[PDB]
Protein backbone atom coordinates (compact mmCIF):
# COMPACT_ATOMS: atom_id res chain seq x y z
CA UNK A 1 0.00 0.00 0.00
CA UNK A 2 2.00 3.18 -1.55
CA UNK A 3 -0.05 6.55 -1.00
CA UNK A 4 1.10 9.68 -2.59
CA UNK A 5 0.27 13.02 -1.04
CA UNK A 6 0.81 16.55 -2.74
CA UNK A 7 1.45 19.79 -0.81
CA UNK A 8 2.60 23.40 -1.79
CA UNK A 9 1.09 26.46 -2.36
CA UNK A 10 -2.22 26.76 -4.29
CA UNK A 11 -1.41 30.10 -5.68
CA UNK A 12 2.12 31.17 -7.65
CA UNK A 13 2.97 34.46 -9.16
CA UNK A 14 3.29 34.58 -12.68
CA UNK A 15 7.28 33.83 -13.65
CA UNK A 16 8.09 33.00 -10.57
CA UNK A 17 9.21 29.12 -8.92
CA UNK A 18 6.39 26.48 -8.60
CA UNK A 19 7.09 24.19 -5.64
CA UNK A 20 5.00 20.99 -5.34
CA UNK A 21 6.78 18.52 -2.77
CA UNK A 22 5.07 14.98 -2.92
CA UNK A 23 4.81 12.66 0.33
CA UNK A 24 5.26 9.15 -0.26
CA UNK A 25 3.69 7.58 3.11
CA UNK A 26 3.84 3.45 3.17
CA UNK A 27 6.43 1.18 1.03
CA UNK A 28 9.96 2.87 -0.17
CA UNK A 29 10.64 5.96 -1.82
CA UNK A 30 14.14 3.98 -3.20
CA UNK A 31 11.86 1.68 -5.07
CA UNK A 32 10.86 3.51 -8.45
CA UNK A 33 10.68 6.42 -10.75
CA UNK A 34 8.52 9.33 -9.61
CA UNK A 35 6.91 11.46 -12.16
CA UNK A 36 4.98 14.55 -11.91
CA UNK A 37 1.99 14.14 -14.59
CA UNK A 38 0.34 17.47 -15.20
CA UNK A 39 -3.37 17.58 -16.63
CA UNK A 40 -4.49 21.49 -17.82
CA UNK A 41 -8.53 22.32 -17.37
CA UNK A 42 -9.79 20.64 -19.78
CA UNK A 43 -7.24 18.96 -21.30
CA UNK A 44 -5.46 15.82 -21.33
CA UNK A 45 -2.81 14.81 -19.31
CA UNK A 46 0.78 15.56 -19.45
CA UNK A 47 3.85 13.93 -18.52
CA UNK A 48 6.48 16.30 -16.55
CA UNK A 49 9.03 13.63 -16.19
CA UNK A 50 10.39 11.11 -13.74
CA UNK A 51 13.37 11.17 -11.40
CA UNK A 52 14.67 9.19 -9.13
CA UNK A 53 16.37 8.93 -5.95
CA UNK A 54 19.52 8.63 -7.01
CA UNK A 55 19.80 11.70 -8.93
CA UNK A 56 18.46 10.32 -12.46
CA UNK A 57 16.14 11.98 -14.02
CA UNK A 58 14.12 12.44 -17.16
CA UNK A 59 11.81 15.25 -18.28
CA UNK A 60 9.22 16.01 -20.81
CA UNK A 61 11.14 17.33 -24.17
CA UNK A 62 8.86 20.03 -23.84
CA UNK A 63 9.71 21.45 -21.04
CA UNK A 64 13.68 20.03 -20.54
CA UNK A 65 14.40 23.66 -19.96
CA UNK A 66 12.49 25.00 -17.64
CA UNK A 67 11.37 21.32 -15.29
CA UNK A 68 13.95 20.42 -12.12
CA UNK A 69 12.79 17.75 -9.71
CA UNK A 70 14.61 16.55 -7.08
CA UNK A 71 14.51 13.42 -5.07
CA UNK A 72 15.22 13.33 -1.11
CA UNK A 73 15.25 9.76 0.87
CA UNK A 74 16.20 11.85 4.44
CA UNK A 75 12.58 13.36 4.20
CA UNK A 76 10.94 10.72 2.10
CA UNK A 77 9.74 13.11 -0.50
CA UNK A 78 10.17 14.41 -4.02
CA UNK A 79 9.61 17.99 -4.87
CA UNK A 80 8.80 19.23 -8.46
CA UNK A 81 9.71 23.10 -9.39
CA UNK A 82 8.48 24.64 -12.63
CA UNK A 83 10.46 27.60 -13.43
CA UNK A 84 9.45 30.68 -15.73
CA UNK A 85 5.57 29.96 -14.90
CA UNK A 86 3.17 31.24 -17.50
CA UNK A 87 -0.35 31.67 -17.58
CA UNK A 88 -0.92 28.49 -19.34
CA UNK A 89 0.38 26.68 -16.30
CA UNK A 90 -2.46 26.68 -14.81
CA UNK A 91 -3.25 22.91 -13.79
CA UNK A 92 -3.70 20.36 -11.74
CA UNK A 93 -0.49 18.24 -10.41
CA UNK A 94 -0.75 14.06 -9.63
CA UNK A 95 2.87 12.87 -8.39
CA UNK A 96 2.87 9.20 -9.70
CA UNK A 97 5.06 6.12 -8.74
CA UNK A 98 6.15 5.22 -12.01
CA UNK A 99 7.13 1.35 -12.01
CA UNK A 100 10.19 -0.43 -13.62
CA UNK A 101 8.75 -0.24 -16.67
CA UNK A 102 7.26 3.27 -16.30
CA UNK A 103 3.74 2.70 -15.77
CA UNK A 104 1.74 4.21 -12.71
CA UNK A 105 0.91 2.44 -10.04
CA UNK A 106 -0.24 4.60 -7.73
CA UNK A 107 -1.47 8.54 -9.01
CA UNK A 108 -1.46 10.22 -5.66
CA UNK A 109 -4.52 13.24 -5.02
CA UNK A 110 -3.54 15.90 -7.20
CA UNK A 111 -3.45 19.68 -6.01
CA UNK A 112 -4.45 22.59 -8.43
CA UNK A 113 -2.26 25.72 -8.96
CA UNK A 114 -3.59 28.66 -10.76
CA UNK A 115 -1.67 31.90 -11.42
CA UNK A 116 -3.55 35.29 -10.90
CA UNK A 117 -2.98 38.85 -9.57
CA UNK B 1 6.59 12.02 -29.85
CA UNK B 2 3.21 9.79 -29.91
CA UNK B 3 -0.38 11.64 -30.51
CA UNK B 4 -2.68 9.71 -28.52
CA UNK B 5 -6.28 9.49 -29.47
CA UNK B 6 -9.82 8.38 -27.96
CA UNK B 7 -12.07 8.32 -30.74
CA UNK B 8 -14.79 7.09 -28.83
CA UNK B 9 -16.05 10.45 -26.51
CA UNK B 10 -18.50 10.68 -23.78
CA UNK B 11 -20.01 7.36 -23.54
CA UNK B 12 -23.62 7.76 -22.53
CA UNK B 13 -24.02 4.14 -21.84
CA UNK B 14 -27.05 2.65 -19.17
CA UNK B 15 -26.66 -0.35 -16.55
CA UNK B 16 -26.43 -3.74 -17.59
CA UNK B 17 -24.75 -2.74 -21.44
CA UNK B 18 -21.36 -2.57 -23.28
CA UNK B 19 -19.16 0.54 -23.39
CA UNK B 20 -15.96 0.15 -25.59
CA UNK B 21 -13.35 2.38 -25.82
CA UNK B 22 -11.03 2.99 -28.68
CA UNK B 23 -7.28 3.99 -28.16
CA UNK B 24 -5.05 4.90 -30.95
CA UNK B 25 -1.47 5.74 -31.53
CA UNK B 26 0.10 7.86 -34.01
CA UNK B 27 2.61 4.97 -34.55
CA UNK B 28 3.59 1.92 -33.21
CA UNK B 29 4.04 1.55 -29.48
CA UNK B 30 5.62 -1.84 -29.08
CA UNK B 31 9.04 -3.77 -30.36
CA UNK B 32 8.55 -5.85 -33.42
CA UNK B 33 11.05 -8.21 -31.68
CA UNK B 34 9.08 -9.12 -28.85
CA UNK B 35 5.49 -8.15 -29.38
CA UNK B 36 4.99 -6.53 -26.19
CA UNK B 37 2.38 -3.26 -26.07
CA UNK B 38 3.87 -0.62 -24.13
CA UNK B 39 0.28 1.16 -23.41
CA UNK B 40 -1.51 0.95 -20.12
CA UNK B 41 -5.28 1.92 -19.18
CA UNK B 42 -6.16 4.14 -16.23
CA UNK B 43 -9.48 5.53 -14.42
CA UNK B 44 -10.26 8.64 -13.03
CA UNK B 45 -13.14 9.01 -10.45
CA UNK B 46 -14.12 12.78 -9.45
CA UNK B 47 -12.34 14.21 -6.08
CA UNK B 48 -10.29 11.06 -6.40
CA UNK B 49 -6.69 9.90 -7.99
CA UNK B 50 -6.53 8.25 -10.93
CA UNK B 51 -6.05 4.44 -10.73
CA UNK B 52 -4.25 1.81 -12.37
CA UNK B 53 -6.54 -0.31 -14.28
CA UNK B 54 -4.63 -1.88 -17.14
CA UNK B 55 -0.53 -2.21 -17.93
CA UNK B 56 0.61 -3.77 -20.66
CA UNK B 57 -2.77 -3.03 -22.50
CA UNK B 58 -3.69 -7.14 -21.54
CA UNK B 59 -2.50 -7.89 -17.89
CA UNK B 60 -4.74 -6.47 -15.44
CA UNK B 61 -3.95 -4.95 -12.21
CA UNK B 62 -4.88 -5.76 -8.31
CA UNK B 63 -8.17 -4.61 -7.50
CA UNK B 64 -10.08 -4.68 -11.33
CA UNK B 65 -13.14 -6.31 -11.26
CA UNK B 66 -13.93 -8.95 -14.40
CA UNK B 67 -15.79 -6.16 -16.38
CA UNK B 68 -12.84 -4.42 -17.27
CA UNK B 69 -11.27 -6.32 -20.70
CA UNK B 70 -8.39 -5.10 -22.87
CA UNK B 71 -6.71 -5.95 -26.09
CA UNK B 72 -5.18 -4.26 -29.21
CA UNK B 73 -2.69 -4.62 -31.51
CA UNK B 74 -0.17 -2.20 -32.65
CA UNK B 75 -1.92 0.90 -32.71
CA UNK B 76 -5.35 -0.35 -32.00
CA UNK B 77 -6.63 -0.74 -28.40
CA UNK B 78 -9.59 -1.47 -26.95
CA UNK B 79 -10.93 -1.50 -23.53
CA UNK B 80 -14.36 -3.34 -22.72
CA UNK B 81 -16.57 -2.49 -19.99
CA UNK B 82 -18.86 -5.85 -19.75
CA UNK B 83 -22.12 -5.57 -17.62
CA UNK B 84 -21.26 -1.66 -17.08
CA UNK B 85 -22.54 -0.23 -13.58
CA UNK B 86 -23.18 2.72 -11.62
CA UNK B 87 -19.49 2.22 -10.04
CA UNK B 88 -17.99 2.18 -13.67
CA UNK B 89 -18.76 5.68 -13.99
CA UNK B 90 -15.27 7.81 -14.69
CA UNK B 91 -13.30 9.08 -17.20
CA UNK B 92 -10.70 6.52 -18.41
CA UNK B 93 -7.85 7.40 -20.37
CA UNK B 94 -4.68 5.42 -22.55
CA UNK B 95 -0.79 5.98 -21.38
CA UNK B 96 2.06 4.83 -23.90
CA UNK B 97 5.24 4.32 -22.24
CA UNK B 98 6.88 3.38 -25.27
CA UNK B 99 9.18 6.61 -25.90
CA UNK B 100 9.11 10.04 -24.54
CA UNK B 101 7.40 11.86 -24.41
CA UNK B 102 4.55 9.83 -22.70
CA UNK B 103 1.34 11.50 -24.18
CA UNK B 104 -1.88 10.02 -22.16
CA UNK B 105 -5.13 9.40 -23.33
CA UNK B 106 -7.46 13.38 -23.87
CA UNK B 107 -9.85 11.13 -21.46
CA UNK B 108 -13.50 9.64 -22.52
CA UNK B 109 -16.36 9.89 -19.28
CA UNK B 110 -18.32 7.49 -19.01
CA UNK B 111 -21.82 8.95 -18.83
CA UNK B 112 -25.10 6.42 -17.48
CA UNK C 1 19.93 1.33 -92.23
CA UNK C 2 21.86 2.64 -89.44
CA UNK C 3 23.33 1.91 -86.42
CA UNK C 4 23.47 2.90 -83.35
CA UNK C 5 25.20 2.99 -79.46
CA UNK C 6 22.79 2.76 -76.48
CA UNK C 7 23.84 2.65 -72.86
CA UNK C 8 22.70 0.09 -70.72
CA UNK C 9 22.92 0.58 -66.81
CA UNK C 10 22.91 -2.16 -64.17
CA UNK C 11 23.40 -2.40 -60.36
CA UNK C 12 25.46 -5.64 -59.41
CA UNK C 13 26.54 -5.03 -55.79
CA UNK C 14 25.95 -2.49 -53.06
CA UNK C 15 28.05 -1.88 -50.21
CA UNK C 16 29.38 -4.41 -48.34
CA UNK C 17 28.00 -4.58 -44.56
CA UNK C 18 28.32 -6.67 -41.57
CA UNK C 19 27.58 -6.47 -37.74
CA UNK C 20 29.43 -7.94 -34.59
CA UNK C 21 26.56 -8.86 -31.77
CA UNK C 22 29.26 -8.67 -28.93
CA UNK C 23 30.12 -5.57 -29.77
CA UNK C 24 26.76 -3.71 -31.19
CA UNK C 25 24.97 -4.42 -28.12
CA UNK C 26 27.60 -2.89 -26.07
CA UNK C 27 30.76 -1.36 -26.72
CA UNK C 28 22.48 -7.80 -20.20
CA UNK C 29 25.49 -9.74 -20.94
CA UNK C 30 23.73 -11.73 -23.76
CA UNK C 31 20.36 -10.78 -24.70
CA UNK C 32 19.51 -13.64 -27.13
CA UNK C 33 20.37 -15.32 -30.29
CA UNK C 34 17.90 -13.19 -32.26
CA UNK C 35 21.51 -10.62 -33.09
CA UNK C 36 23.05 -14.01 -34.28
CA UNK C 37 20.47 -14.54 -36.74
CA UNK C 38 20.70 -10.78 -37.86
CA UNK C 39 24.27 -10.99 -38.51
CA UNK C 40 23.97 -14.64 -40.41
CA UNK C 41 21.38 -13.01 -42.49
CA UNK C 42 23.95 -10.39 -43.12
CA UNK C 43 26.64 -12.16 -43.76
CA UNK C 44 24.52 -14.15 -46.51
CA UNK C 45 23.54 -10.87 -47.96
CA UNK C 46 27.64 -10.72 -47.83
CA UNK C 47 28.43 -13.77 -49.81
CA UNK C 48 25.97 -13.10 -52.23
CA UNK C 49 27.13 -9.79 -53.36
CA UNK C 50 30.38 -11.32 -53.10
CA UNK C 51 29.30 -14.12 -55.57
CA UNK C 52 27.80 -11.79 -58.03
CA UNK C 53 30.80 -9.89 -59.24
CA UNK C 54 31.53 -12.94 -60.52
CA UNK C 55 28.43 -14.08 -61.83
CA UNK C 56 28.28 -10.90 -63.82
CA UNK C 57 32.49 -10.36 -64.13
CA UNK C 58 34.97 -13.05 -64.98
CA UNK C 59 32.27 -15.53 -66.18
CA UNK C 60 36.09 3.80 -86.28
CA UNK C 61 38.40 3.83 -83.23
CA UNK C 62 38.05 2.35 -79.48
CA UNK C 63 40.47 4.04 -77.88
CA UNK C 64 36.88 5.92 -75.81
CA UNK C 65 36.03 1.95 -75.21
CA UNK C 66 39.58 0.10 -74.81
CA UNK C 67 42.22 1.38 -72.69
CA UNK C 68 39.68 3.82 -70.00
CA UNK C 69 38.22 7.25 -70.01
CA UNK C 70 34.84 5.78 -70.20
CA UNK C 71 35.81 3.48 -66.60
CA UNK C 72 37.38 6.45 -64.90
CA UNK C 73 34.24 8.70 -65.94
CA UNK C 74 32.01 6.76 -64.51
CA UNK C 75 34.35 6.44 -61.16
CA UNK C 76 34.85 9.85 -60.75
CA UNK C 77 30.92 10.94 -62.02
CA UNK C 78 29.62 8.15 -59.44
CA UNK C 79 30.14 8.15 -55.53
CA UNK C 80 29.80 -3.33 -34.78
CA UNK C 81 28.52 -1.95 -38.53
CA UNK C 82 31.70 -2.52 -39.96
CA UNK C 83 31.85 -2.39 -43.64
CA UNK C 84 34.21 -5.27 -45.55
CA UNK C 85 36.15 -4.73 -48.33
CA UNK C 86 34.55 -6.31 -51.29
CA UNK C 87 36.23 -9.40 -52.24
CA UNK C 88 37.26 -8.85 -55.74
CA UNK C 89 39.29 -5.32 -55.90
CA UNK C 90 38.55 -2.59 -58.60
CA UNK C 91 42.00 -3.46 -60.26
CA UNK C 92 40.83 -6.76 -60.47
CA UNK C 93 37.08 -6.28 -62.09
CA UNK C 94 39.02 -3.58 -64.49
CA UNK C 95 41.23 -6.39 -65.34
CA UNK C 96 38.54 -9.20 -66.23
CA UNK C 97 36.39 -6.31 -67.81
CA UNK C 98 38.94 -5.60 -70.10
CA UNK C 99 40.24 -9.21 -70.89
CA UNK C 100 36.67 -9.88 -71.69
CA UNK C 101 36.52 -6.70 -73.87
CA UNK C 102 39.91 -7.94 -75.40
CA UNK C 103 38.22 -11.38 -76.35
CA UNK C 104 34.80 -9.59 -77.53
CA UNK C 105 36.38 -7.13 -80.08
CA UNK C 106 38.37 -9.52 -82.22
CA UNK C 107 37.17 -4.36 -89.53
CA UNK C 108 36.52 -8.12 -90.15
CA UNK C 109 34.72 -8.46 -86.91
CA UNK C 110 31.63 -6.34 -88.50
CA UNK C 111 31.51 -8.00 -91.86
CA UNK C 112 31.27 -11.74 -89.70
CA UNK C 113 28.47 -9.17 -87.61
CA UNK C 114 26.67 -8.70 -90.84
CA UNK C 115 25.18 -12.23 -91.04
CA UNK C 116 23.22 -12.22 -88.24
CA UNK C 117 29.44 2.89 -91.69
CA UNK C 118 32.24 3.82 -89.10
CA UNK C 119 31.17 7.88 -88.94
CA UNK C 120 27.94 6.70 -87.25
CA UNK C 121 29.42 3.77 -84.73
CA UNK C 122 31.83 6.98 -84.31
CA UNK C 123 29.10 9.13 -83.69
CA UNK C 124 27.04 6.56 -81.63
CA UNK C 125 29.97 6.24 -78.86
CA UNK C 126 30.66 10.24 -78.70
CA UNK C 127 27.14 11.11 -78.09
CA UNK C 128 26.95 9.09 -75.21
CA UNK C 129 29.70 11.08 -73.29
CA UNK C 130 25.31 6.13 -63.88
CA UNK C 131 21.29 6.97 -62.32
CA UNK C 132 20.70 3.63 -60.62
CA UNK C 133 24.58 3.34 -59.49
CA UNK C 134 23.67 6.87 -57.45
CA UNK C 135 20.47 5.47 -56.58
CA UNK C 136 21.64 2.27 -54.66
CA UNK C 137 24.81 4.51 -52.88
CA UNK C 138 22.49 6.68 -51.71
CA UNK C 139 20.05 4.48 -50.45
CA UNK C 140 22.43 2.13 -48.33
CA UNK C 141 24.52 5.57 -47.13
CA UNK C 142 20.98 6.24 -46.07
CA UNK C 143 20.31 2.92 -44.54
CA UNK C 144 23.70 2.85 -42.72
CA UNK C 145 22.80 6.45 -41.67
CA UNK C 146 19.26 6.05 -40.31
CA UNK C 147 20.43 2.69 -38.59
CA UNK C 148 23.04 4.71 -36.36
CA UNK C 149 20.60 7.65 -35.62
CA UNK C 150 18.57 5.20 -34.15
CA UNK C 151 21.40 3.48 -32.44
CA UNK C 152 21.61 7.26 -30.64
CA UNK C 153 17.75 6.86 -29.93
CA UNK C 154 17.12 6.15 -26.37
CA UNK C 155 14.13 4.24 -27.27
CA UNK C 156 11.67 5.09 -24.68
CA UNK C 157 14.94 4.42 -21.95
CA UNK C 158 16.69 7.03 -19.68
CA UNK C 159 19.75 7.42 -21.89
CA UNK C 160 21.58 6.14 -24.70
CA UNK C 161 24.64 4.55 -23.37
CA UNK C 162 24.51 1.32 -21.51
CA UNK C 163 27.30 2.05 -18.68
CA UNK C 164 25.91 5.08 -17.74
CA UNK C 165 22.49 3.46 -16.96
CA UNK C 166 24.54 1.03 -15.04
CA UNK C 167 25.94 4.07 -13.02
CA UNK C 168 23.11 5.84 -12.87
CA UNK C 169 20.31 3.19 -11.99
CA UNK C 170 19.58 0.34 -9.68
CA UNK C 171 19.90 -3.42 -11.17
CA UNK C 172 16.41 -4.04 -10.55
CA UNK C 173 15.85 -1.44 -12.98
CA UNK C 174 19.00 -0.78 -15.23
CA UNK C 175 18.19 -4.33 -15.96
CA UNK C 176 14.94 -3.29 -17.67
CA UNK C 177 16.60 -0.05 -18.92
CA UNK C 178 18.77 -2.29 -20.73
CA UNK C 179 16.25 -4.54 -22.08
CA UNK C 180 14.42 -1.62 -23.49
CA UNK C 181 17.42 -0.11 -25.01
CA UNK C 182 19.04 -3.75 -26.73
CA UNK C 183 15.24 -4.36 -27.70
CA UNK C 184 14.86 -1.31 -29.67
CA UNK C 185 18.62 -1.65 -31.03
CA UNK C 186 17.52 -4.72 -32.20
CA UNK C 187 14.46 -3.78 -33.83
CA UNK C 188 16.79 -1.31 -35.97
CA UNK C 189 18.86 -3.86 -36.35
CA UNK C 190 16.34 -6.11 -38.06
CA UNK C 191 14.92 -3.22 -40.06
CA UNK C 192 18.33 -2.60 -41.70
CA UNK C 193 17.87 -6.77 -42.21
CA UNK C 194 15.08 -6.84 -43.68
CA UNK C 195 15.73 -3.97 -45.53
CA UNK C 196 19.01 -5.72 -46.93
CA UNK C 197 17.36 -8.84 -47.89
CA UNK C 198 14.84 -6.98 -50.55
CA UNK C 199 17.01 -5.25 -51.86
CA UNK C 200 19.97 -7.89 -52.31
CA UNK C 201 17.02 -9.77 -53.96
CA UNK C 202 16.09 -6.54 -56.39
CA UNK C 203 19.99 -6.41 -56.96
CA UNK C 204 20.42 -10.27 -57.46
CA UNK C 205 17.76 -9.79 -59.94
CA UNK C 206 19.71 -7.19 -62.02
CA UNK C 207 22.78 -9.27 -61.24
CA UNK C 208 21.42 -12.40 -62.65
CA UNK C 209 20.25 -10.14 -65.56
CA UNK C 210 23.75 -8.96 -66.52
CA UNK C 211 24.77 -12.53 -66.13
CA UNK C 212 22.90 -12.98 -68.92
CA UNK C 213 23.58 -10.19 -70.79
CA UNK C 214 27.33 -11.13 -70.57
CA UNK C 215 27.15 -14.34 -71.54
CA UNK C 216 24.71 -13.72 -74.57
CA UNK C 217 24.36 -10.26 -75.65
CA UNK C 218 28.25 -9.88 -74.99
CA UNK C 219 29.40 -13.14 -76.16
CA UNK C 220 28.63 -14.07 -80.21
CA UNK C 221 25.03 -12.43 -80.46
CA UNK C 222 21.91 -11.62 -78.97
CA UNK C 223 19.75 -13.07 -81.35
CA UNK C 224 16.76 -12.36 -79.03
CA UNK C 225 15.83 -8.90 -79.93
CA UNK C 226 14.69 -5.81 -77.37
CA UNK C 227 16.69 -7.71 -74.56
CA UNK C 228 19.93 -5.31 -75.32
CA UNK C 229 19.55 -2.40 -77.86
CA UNK C 230 17.46 -0.69 -79.53
CA UNK C 231 16.78 -2.97 -82.56
CA UNK C 232 18.92 -6.12 -83.57
CA UNK C 233 22.14 -6.95 -82.15
CA UNK C 234 25.45 -6.75 -83.55
CA UNK C 235 28.11 -7.12 -80.03
CA UNK C 236 28.11 -4.86 -76.66
CA UNK C 237 30.88 -4.04 -74.89
CA UNK C 238 30.81 -4.00 -71.37
CA UNK C 239 32.40 -0.95 -69.14
CA UNK C 240 33.20 -1.74 -65.99
CA UNK C 241 31.23 0.96 -63.05
CA UNK C 242 31.30 1.61 -58.85
CA UNK C 243 29.26 -1.05 -58.11
CA UNK C 244 27.86 -1.87 -61.18
CA UNK C 245 27.54 -2.52 -64.88
CA UNK C 246 27.73 -0.54 -67.91
CA UNK C 247 26.88 -1.75 -71.34
CA UNK C 248 27.46 -0.40 -74.84
CA UNK C 249 25.33 -2.36 -77.08
CA UNK C 250 25.62 -1.70 -80.54
CA UNK C 251 22.67 -2.00 -82.28
CA UNK C 252 21.16 -2.22 -86.26
CA UNK C 253 18.21 -0.67 -86.95
CA UNK C 254 15.83 0.21 -90.61
C1 LIG D 1 38.91 8.61 -81.69
O1 LIG D 1 37.94 9.07 -82.60
C2 LIG D 1 37.19 10.16 -82.10
C3 LIG D 1 36.03 10.43 -83.04
O2 LIG D 1 35.28 9.25 -83.20
C4 LIG D 1 38.12 11.37 -81.90
O3 LIG D 1 37.44 12.45 -81.31
C5 LIG D 1 39.26 10.98 -80.97
O4 LIG D 1 40.22 12.00 -80.87
C6 LIG D 1 39.95 9.72 -81.48
N1 LIG D 1 40.98 9.29 -80.57
C7 LIG D 1 42.26 9.08 -80.91
C8 LIG D 1 43.17 8.64 -79.79
O5 LIG D 1 42.69 9.23 -82.05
Amino acid sequence: QVQLQESGPGLVKPSETLSLICTVSGGSITRDFWSWVRQPPGKGLEWIGYGYYRGSTNYNPSLESRVTISVDTSKNQFSLKLTSVTAADTAVYYCARETAHNWIDTWGQGILVTVSS
Amino acid sequence: DIVMTQSPESLALSLGERATINCKSSQTVSFTSNNKNYLAWYQQKPRQPPKLLFYWASTRHSGVPDRFSGSGSGTDFTLTINSLQAEDVAVYFCHQYFSTPWTFGQGTKVEI
Amino acid sequence: FTISVTTEILPVSMTKTSVDCTMYICGLLQYGSFCTQLNRALTGIAVEQDKNTQEVFAQFNFSQILPSPIEDLLFNKVTGLTVLPPLLTDEMIAQYTSALLACTITPMQMAYRFNGIANQFNSAIGKIQLGKLQDVVNQNAQALNTLVKQLSSNFGAISSVLNDILSRLDPPEAEVQIDRLITGRLQSLQTYVTQQLIRAAEIRASANLAATKMSECVLGQSKRVDFCGKGYHLMSFPQSAPHGVVFLHVTYVP
